[PDB]
């Protein structure tokens, strides 16, 4: 809805703090981790898929964090 | 065994509000609809009714939109119609009529046997 | 906003009389809701014939119906003098509303 | 009769084993039963109400803030303290303003500040748990009677509505003329309550997950609570504006009614307006048919001269529906209906309104039958004045079985393991595919959860690629049951 | 806020349609496709950073799809 | 100093005058005079029809539904050109002066 | 931008792309809201009425 | 902290009378602690019903109770001439206190 | 087989200290609970007394929280009930109760068949 595209990375910011600093700065980092602790199956299976395709450890960690991030 | 009866109110001066009832019996009233048909004396029937149900929906009759309103009642198994600001052409006899409601309670498609039993009628008078 | 059945018809007791309603394709030309009502000059009418051809229980096995596109007809086989009544009509439109016939009465003598 | 014209209905033939059959029927579908005898019936759910609810957790859609009092103190002297911080209606936050001699304190440092604002909800949103007892399904049973003007007839008194609960019993119905029928149902296994919260807005209602309903970011309050003012998670509906290092101020944060109508994407709507009427889910029903009289045996045949009074009209799934009417004498009698072919020997194309019957009057009857997939004669009587109506049914060669394969697979997509309860004790094959579907669907259930429309397709592409590159005959292991099935599930969700 | 974690994968789906079937099935895709057409430089940069990691074409395509899909 | 709005959004609306129009399966889509009135919201879907709906032909007949969109809360956004934009700056020296 | 009693400072390309029913700014009586489909939803359950 | 039974009920010997009590979601509708006490005008009251329906010794197996949500019903079948007592209600709440009914008056004529 | 007799009061003054006892016999007193309840004539049973036990614990009834003090004794197998600071509405009839205590000594969970037996009624007045 309109509650997505939240007007973040488009400049215009100054010393004065925004409408939501310290509230809308960690809300995408809490609900991912809440989704991990409430849906572990895609975390283990995403770890197996990331560990499968990927030669170095950096690519396995990268695809793991990205597949963990794209899911809600 | 299924009877629809009304309550006759005769004399009502033009400009006021007239109210008509429908004492239903013989069935569970919340599962069947209730129409209202007006017959001007000596000529064509006319469809006033708004399609009441167990919930209380209506249907926007274009010729009878902002002059008449309608009212249901669940406990006493009765339907009510309130015609406000009547005229010398809004004086007629008033008939109720019964149709059956869909299994979901959403009376939108009518039954093919609509208007099964009617009420005896209420003639009104103006001066 | 009406149907256009004729003013009055007549006939000798014993022969057939067709009463026909004409309307647009909003109610009759597409749909099969075209009902038939009669009222005797005492008071309130009675549901006399269903969608096109069907009838209620207690209807005397001789009222028939058809629909030929934008026009539905009501015939009475074996006329008697009991059936002098104001024959009406009804139709569920495509808008959701019901419309009625213009008003047809019946005489036998 | 009342099933003809409803989309995605299905037929079941067979009472095998004993005299029973297992059917599972949703609110949308309408299952029709057939046998070698035993006249046909039409079943579907119409209603499912939870009788006595009890609230779990009330949330707060919209609030207002009044009575703002702030309190700020000198640098390097403790913290502020205000009288209304003791109450828990008020919301509070400690932050740092900077102070000096112009603010009248000395020491030129960064001091403390509190701000209080009492919290007052004015729009509630409560959810009501129900236990899998005291909930009342309502199942309607209509035989193909061939009664006049009763086809597609979702209204009207023509069948038997029986109301089953887990409080209830065998719940047998004596539908007249045809005998009794008993439905041993399972009103507990199907919809799986105690994970369902009957959510309720102002004039709307949903059926949401329990664990989803518990961790919402709205300020909440426990269920059984008069004087609903001790809101617990008030920090997520007010924001504390400290723009510069000057003093701070409080503002409330609007209405999440529209912000939750986006959150309720994917939640199936129910109706909590007058009784908690649900219109979602299925109900498995074992149906035994050993007391179904057929209502039309012990009647003689006709003498002929019928009269078709409504045109032959095919439905979905390729079945005609005609309406004929007897002319003559000897009116309680059978009907010589048979469909056959060109050259007129082979009788092919069966019936669905088996034993059509003229029910003693001049009332027209309705006959449904399934013609073959080409030209066919449909014969409605005996030699003095029979009716040979010609008919052509479109296609239906191998497209029918490749259609019911896809529709059976989508029944395995909507239903879980319950789609194997659609037949009557296959035994060596059905009772084991039930369990293998419970373990494949079980370890599929503890994965792919929270995963959306798109991401199921994406993981299907990934497992498909890993299978199409791996070796030691794991290609068929990683494409067939996971690499393609998760693509089909990736398409057939978001109902 | 509450408009995130939008109640999608829970089981619980039947043959009846949900609250926002067909109004939420394609809002994510057209949301990120209207995001790319107003911030293309992240698509070029994510293309060249996904190209230089993961030395097979499928790992490059996967990291490009994921790095584009993370940014709302 | 002088702003003028360029686009106003609506936050909370309401719907009134709900109408509908249904038609037989092989007779094409319906049409309403409310459909080309721009203050009504419309969409074409289809329901299934049969002899129990007074229809015939046993198919999926088209349907419309129209409802008058009525706003009651606005989010207007004003705009200013880079002239008539009046700053205010204070000037103060370090004088030895109390308060 | 201006809410009921609040006000922000957002840039115009973000403002013009908000999925929400808009209307051209300087006008009288509205009656011509443009993308009305983002604040209504049409429910078609069971392939019955909507 | 109170109960809302009607103040006066009546009924001939032979028919049934029911007395309902609306309680909140903590005292009656949540817990199975619902009791019923009659009181003679010259005698102290006495225990008549257990938790919901069950009975002590003494009284002759006529009185049945039920809970229909937030309502608690007292069904009386076969009225007599010595039953003109004051049927109070009772409920152990959630916090730990006991609430009581206001009072019913019962006659036969 | 179980009878709960009480102690009577003749006449009191609003502000004075009324006092009522209960001689309980025929059963074990050391491990049951004793309540006290007030009945205004034709009115609600106001639950005065608290959850006595073998050690005499308390549960503060909200309407009578800072105006009543109750005690007990075991050597006489009785219970005590005295209400100081009377007024012109405390004049009513009194009763007693009976309930069994959990075997661990504590009594907060009540048992299913509470209020087995009762008193006989001792009327108090004001002047
Ligand atoms: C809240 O504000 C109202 C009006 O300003 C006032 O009457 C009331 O006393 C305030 N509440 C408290 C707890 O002070
Ligand atoms: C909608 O119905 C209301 C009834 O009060 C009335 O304003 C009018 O008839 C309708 N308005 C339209 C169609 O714009
Ligand atoms: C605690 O109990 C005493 C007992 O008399 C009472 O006076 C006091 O008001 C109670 N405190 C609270 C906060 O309720």
């Amino acid at each position: 809805s309109v509650a997505l595209v939240p007007h973040v990375g488009m400049g215009l910011e100054t010393r004065t703090e925004t409408w939501m600093s310290s509230e809308g700065a960690w809300k995408h980092a809490q609900r991912i981790e809440t989704w991990i602790l409430r849906h572990p199956g895609f975390t283990i299976m995403a770890a197996i898929l990331a560990y499968t395709i990927g030669t170095t450890h950096f690519q396995r960690a990268l695809i793991f964090i990205l597949l963990t991030a794209v899911a809600p | 065994e299924v009877q629809l009866v009304e309550s006759g109110a005769e004399v009502k001066k033009p400009g006021a509000s007239v109210k008509v009832s429908c004492k239903a019996s013989g069935y569970t009233f919340t599962s069947y609809a209730m129409h209202w048909v007006r017959q001007a004396p000596g000529q064509r029937l006319e469809w006033m009714g708004w399609i009441n149900a167990g919930n209380g929906n209506t249907k926007y009759s274009q010729k009878f939109q902002d002059r008449v309103t309608i009212t249901r009642d669940t406990s006493a198994s009765t339907a009510y119609m309130e015609l406000s600001s009547l005229r010398s052409e809004d004086t007629a006899i008033y008939y109720c009529a019964r149709d059956k409601v869909d299994d979901y309670g959403d009376y939108w498609f009518p039954t093919l046997w609509y208007f099964d039993y009617w009420g005896q009628g209420t003639l009104v008078t103006v001066s | 906003s009406a149907l256009t059945q004729p003013a009055s018809v007549s006939g000798s007791p014993g022969q057939s009389i067709t009463i026909s309603c004409t309307g647009t394709s909003s109610d009759v030309g597409g749909f099969n809701y075209v009902s038939w009502f009669q009222q005797h000059p005492g008071k309130a009418p009675k549901l006399m014939l269903y969608d096109v051809t069907s009838r209620p229980s207690g209807v005397s096995s001789r009222f028939s119906g058809s629909k030929s596109g934008n026009t539905a007809s009501l015939t009475i086989s074996g006329l008697q003098a009991e059936d002098e009544a104001d024959y009406y009509c009804s139709s569920h439109t495509s808008r959701g509303t019901w419309v009625f016939g213009g008003g047809t009465k019946l005489t036998v003598l | 009769m009342r099933c003809i014209g409803i989309s995605n209905r299905d037929f079941v033939e067979g009472v095998s084993g004993g005299s029973w059959v297992d059917i599972v029927l949703e609110h949308g579908s309408c299952v029709t039963t057939m046998a070698k005898n035993k006249p046909t019936l039409d079943f579907e759910l119409i209603e499912t109400e939870a009788k006595q609810p009890a609230t779990l957790r009330k949330y707060c859609i919209e609030a207002k803030l009044t009575n703002t009092t702030t309190d700020s103190r000198c640098p390097t002297q403790g913290e502020p303290s205000l009288n209304e911080e003791q109450d828990k209606r008020f919301v509070c936050k400690h932050s740092m303003v900077d102070r000096g001699w112009g603010n009248g304190c000395g020491l030129f440092g960064k001091g403390g500040i509190v701000t209080c604002a009492m919290f007052t909800c004015k729009k509630n949103m409560k959810g009501k748990v129900v236990q899998p007892e005291n909930l009342e399904y309502t199942i309607v049973i209509t035989p193909h009677s061939g009664e006049e003007h009763a086809v597609g007839n979702d209204t009207g008194k023509h069948g038997k509505e029986i109301k089953i609960t887990p409080q209830s019993s065998i719940t047998e119905a004596e539908l007249t003329g045809y005998g009794t029928v008993t439905m041993e149902c399972s009103p507990r296994t199907g919809l799986d309550f105690n994970e369902m919260v009957l959510l309720q807005m102002e004039n709307k209602a949903w059926l949401v997950h329990r664990q989803w309903f518990l961790d919402l970011p709205l300020p909440w309050l426990p269920g059984a609570d008069t004087q609903g003012s001790n809101w617990i998670q008030k920090e997520t509906l007010v924001t504390f504006k400290n723009p510069h290092a000057k003093k701070q101020d409080v503002v409330v944060l609007g209405s999440q009614e529209g912000a939750m109508h986006t959150a309720l994407t994917g939640a199936t709507e129910i109706q909590m307006s007058s009784g908690n009427l649900l219109f979602t889910g299925h109900l498995k029903c074992r149906l035994r048919m050993d007391k179904l009289q057929l209502k039309g045996m012990s009647y003689s045949m006709c003498t002929g001269k019928f009269k078709v009074v409504k045109e032959i009209a095919e439905t979905q799934h390729g079945t005609i529906v005609i309406r004929v009417q007897y002319e003559g004498d000897g009116s309680p009698c059978k009907i010589p209906f048979e469909i056959m072919d060109l050259e007129k020997r082979h009788v092919l194309g069966r019936l669905i309104t088996v034993n059509p019957i003229v029910t003693e009057k001049d009332s027209p009857v309705n006959i449904e039958a399934e013609p073959p997939f080409g030209d066919s004669y449909i014969i409605i009587g005996v030699e003095p004045g029979q009716l040979k109506l010609n008919w052509f049914k479109k296609g239906s060669s191998i497209g029918q079985m490749i259609e019911t394969t896809m529709r059976g697979a989508k029944r395995m997509a909507i239903l879980g393991d319950t789609a194997w309860d659609f037949g009557s004790l296959g035994g060596v094959f059905t009772s084991i595919g039930k369990a293998l579907h419970q373990v494949f669907g079980a370890i599929y259930g503890a994965a792919f959860s929270g995963v959306s429309w798109i991401m199921k397709i994406l993981i299907g592409v990934i497992i498909t690629w890993i299978g199409m590159n791996s070796r030691s005959t794991s290609l068929s292991v990683s494409l067939v049951l996971v690499g393609v099935v998760t693509l089909y599930l990736g398409v057939m969700v978001q109902a």
